[PDB]
RNA sequence: UGCUGAAAGCAUCUAAGCACGAAACUUGCCCCGAGAUGAGUUCUCCCUGACCCUUUAAGGGUCCUGAAGGAACGUUGAAGA
RNA sequence: CGAUGUCGGCUCAUCACAUCCUGGGGCUGAAGUAGGUCCCAAGGGUAUGGCUGUUCGCCAUUUAAAGUGGUACGCGAGCUGGGUUUAGAACGUCGUGAGACAGUUCGGUCCCUAUCUGCCGUGGGCGCUGGAGAACUGAGGGGGGCUGCUCCUAGUACGAGA
RNA sequence: GUGAAGAGGGAAACAACCCAGACCGCCAGCUAAGGUCCCAAAGUCAUGGUUAAGUGGGAAACGAUGUGGGAAGGCCCAGACAGCCAGGAUGUUGGCUUAGAAGCAGCCAUCAUUUAAAGAAAGCGUAAUAGCUCACUGGUCGAGUCGGCCUGCGCGGAAGA
């Protein structure tokens, strides 16, 4: 019990429209998103959002912290979002976006042809930069990890979709 | 049909009269050959008044078989015996100068681009 | 790989995890360490 | 969608300057009545009746003509109800003939098979039979059975076993068209088709590439 | 392979919860198949008797009148033992 | 012991595994092309001739590729009857000797008028609640399927370069 | 001892093992070992304790932040653990051997400072410099946290017909 009673305190214009178990959210940076849970009971006021136990179910304050976490990650989503961190690396490798589909040249005999889930969009401010925009913290991290999954870096190559965070694996040997 | 370690008849001059077959080459896992297939040959007696030597290896093309040519002319085209024409084992084209009979336009296959310069049906 | 039987840990560089009955050691000193047990 | 029925008439040659004479099979077709559709009124099945078969009755089955449309009754030698999918047709009267078909380039062809002699195992599966030279009495071509050692107490039918063949449908997902006459109802197709002269066939425009 | 996140204020491919993944599996399409007694579902067709006897919410008999269906002849078949 | 035809071959099923090419992914004292080496995966593919009665093994020649065990040492009322251990005989050795012998070799007749269960085909009966004619659905079964080269990816990735 | 050469009751089918001994009968009747959710007659009993594997219902060695009872140690309420912010410097060129050492392939010594504060050692990054994560220490949230012991209980570890 460290944050499961902590009231979140949302900014002005964040209204969090609630119907029993159903909680919906919208704001100046995020289009209408729906959430649903059966493990913990949620009550809301003008700006203070409050989770807690259910009758007949056990240890509810240990789930209320998790239920608070994923919802407060949408409060920031619909107001300011997250900073850009996803990039593309490799010779001739480039991205473009048309509606819900990303066209990606990755040294393959097809252009990957990647489609987005619901409540997520993509932008490339340069041919090597990828900006994923939604309201759920999960969908952006799932699609980033699915873009990451194409070929993966390879130990002497280091090429594909990567983060703005250096990983401590690099080879420089040996030549036959 | 067409066997290894078995003699084959010659259909051109100065290349002896019977020559030994060692490999039937050709298509995927194939243990036989027919008209226009290529064969690996070895010569032991040579007949030294021709153009071939004793103890040497050659490349040949099948020109006569009893089964003959099956598709391109709307009728089967059969020939007499079981016979081949000898070719240069590197530089291609015939080593003799008097090919017997008309031969056939079924020899105009992807394995031959210069054969069209010869005076038979090819 | 090596499959081992029951393995003790003693290295700060291994950020070890467990999933679906198998252990991943997640090394950056020798990334070829891959034994499925711990 | 369209489809017709006909018979195998025989073999012809179209000729070329490339020396090939090219085998081409002749079929004569009949016009299709397309009298009525069965469409979801009771039970989930959908079907369109082409009928077209007409045989002198004496004889000839009753219920396979027991729900004929408000037209002159012609039954026997064909019904061809099959199955319908995503066709959104007229429920009554959508008749067709060969002037709707003469522009077709490739067809899908169906017919029925007959037995290969005794069938059994040899002509059923193309198997080899045991030899009779310097061995074997009365045990050369006998059809055999699903024999296996009893150590498991149950039988296993994994060996391909004796029985009957044919009496079923056979089909072609694409065949090229060669020659057409929409006055003689002739459709000439590239190469060969099942059966011999006078055998019944079903033909429609191809949907496979 | 993964996402997000508690137990363990970190971290975590599992706890609550969400996305993937094999040539195989369930399936596509072709054939056989409801003896599938778990007896499914549908289209079609047809018969509108009296009196008597045996304790019988069921049978037995004699005539009256007869339907869908069935039996089956020898010409016989690519149905073929 | 008051009777279990044993090993090799021809013929055909059933189960499994720490895998020969194929699936999905990593490692190298892996730059790339390839072989190699590990994990899950046993669904698909699964060489013949030569010496032998066979195998092991050696040998020959192919190929993408030439994996294996268990089952009454899997199946002799399907077939075969060479191996081996009771007819017989010979070359040779050895014993005082009937003879002995993986010391060889040549041979030595393993068979059958399917009762009854199963399987295949094919007739006949019967419960589905008045009786018949014909279809639709699909519990369930069978089929699926492995591979070189070559065009395209691209002489791109990697590499003086090959 | 038991069967051998013993009926019944119990025990998956397994002479022996555990109850108790088998003259005959009844519109009867009590307990023994054993059992009492279904299947199979009697508690899905009352109460107390522990375990969460879906265990127990095959298993050795062994490893890992699964869990009650009991007794103690280290740290701890200007304050612990985890975390985030901030440091990552100097005396000093680390002595011996040497090809070879900025602690970090062999050997093993040995003291301090600037300071709110930072190691002749913990582990890397190199040609060095840089720099990075910790030790140590400061700021800050705020109660148990660590590693073992006794008595009990989970998890896998664990391949063939």
């Amino acid at each position: 019990s460290r944050v499961a009673k902590a009231p979140v305190v949302v900014p002005a214009g964040v209204d969090v429209k609630i119907n029993g178990q159903v909680i919906t959210i919208k704001g100046k940076n995020g289009e209408l998103t729906r959430t649903l849970n059966d493990a913990v009971e949620v009550k809301h006021a003008d700006n203070t959002l409050t989770f807690g136990p259910r009758d007949g179910y056990a240890d509810g304050w240990a789930q209320a912290g998790t239920a608070r976490a994923l919802l407060n990650s949408m409060v920031i989503g619909v107001t300011e979002g997250f900073t850009k961190k996803l990039q593309l690396v490799g010779v001739g490798y480039r991205a473009a976006v048309k509606g819900n589909v990303i066209n990606l040249s990755l040294g393959f005999s097809h252009p990957v042809d990647h489609q987005l889930p619901a409540g997520i969009t993509a932008e490339c401010p340069t041919q090597t930069e990828i900006v994923l925009k939604g309201a759920d913290k999960q969908v952006i991290g799932q699609v980033a990890a699915d873009l990451r999954a194409y070929r993966r870096p390879e130990p002497y190559k280091g090429k594909g979709v990567r983060y703005a965070d250096e990983v401590v694996r690099t080879k420089e040997a040996k030549k036959k | 049909m067409i066997q290894e370690q078995t003699m084959l008849n010659v259909a051109d001059n100065s290349g002896a009269r019977r020559v030994m077959c060692i490999k039937v080459l050709g298509g995927s896992h194939r243990r036989y050959a027919g008209v226009g297939d290529i064969i690996k040959i070895t010569i032991k007696e040579a007949i030294p008044r021709g153009k071939v030597k004793k103890g040497d290896v050659l490349k040949a093309v099948v020109v006569r078989t009893k089964k003959g040519v099956r598709r391109p002319d709307g009728s089967v085209i059969r020939f007499d015996g079981n016979a081949c024409v000898l070719l240069n084992n590197n530089s291609e084209q015939p080593i003799g100068t008097r090919i017997f009979g008309p031969v056939t336009r079924e020899l105009r296959s992807e394995k031959f681009m210069k054969i069209i310069s010869l005076a038979p049906e090819v | 790989m090596k499959v081992r039987a029951s393995v003790k840990k003693l290295c700060r560089n291994c950020k070890i995890v467990k999933r679906d009955g198998v252990i991943r050691v997640i090394c950056s000193a020798e990334p070829k360490h891959k034994q499925r047990q711990g | 969608m369209i489809g017709l029925v006909g018979k195998k008439v025989g073999m012809t040659r179209i000729f070329t300057e490339d020396g090939v004479s090219i085998p081409v099979t002749v079929i004569e077709v009949e016009a299709n009545r397309v009298t009525q559709v069965k469409d979801l009124a009771n039970d989930g099945y959908r079907a369109i009746q082409v009928t077209t078969g007409a045989k002198k009755a004496n004889r000839v089955t009753k219920p396979e003509a027991g729900h004929f449309a408000k037209a002159g009754v012609e039954a026997g030698r064909g019904l061809w109800e099959f199955r319908l999918a995503e066709g959104e047709e007229f429920t009554v009267g959508q008749s067709i003939s060969v002037e709707l078909f003469a522009d077709v380039k490739k067809v899908d062809v169906t017919g029925t098979s007959k037995g290969k002699g005794f069938a059994g195992t040899v002509k059923r599966w193309n198997f080899r039979t045991q030899d009779a030279t310097h061995g074997n009495s009365l045990s050369h071509r006998v059809p055999g059975s699903i024999g296996q050692n009893q150590t498991p107490g149950k039988v296993f039918k994994g060996k391909k076993m004796a029985g009957q063949m044919g009496n079923e449908r056979v089909t072609v997902q694409s065949l090229d068209v060669v020659r057409v006459d929409a006055e003689r109802n002739l459709l000439l197709v590239k190469g060969a088709v099942p059966g011999a002269t006078g055998s019944d066939l079903i033909v429609k425009p191809a949907v496979k590439a």
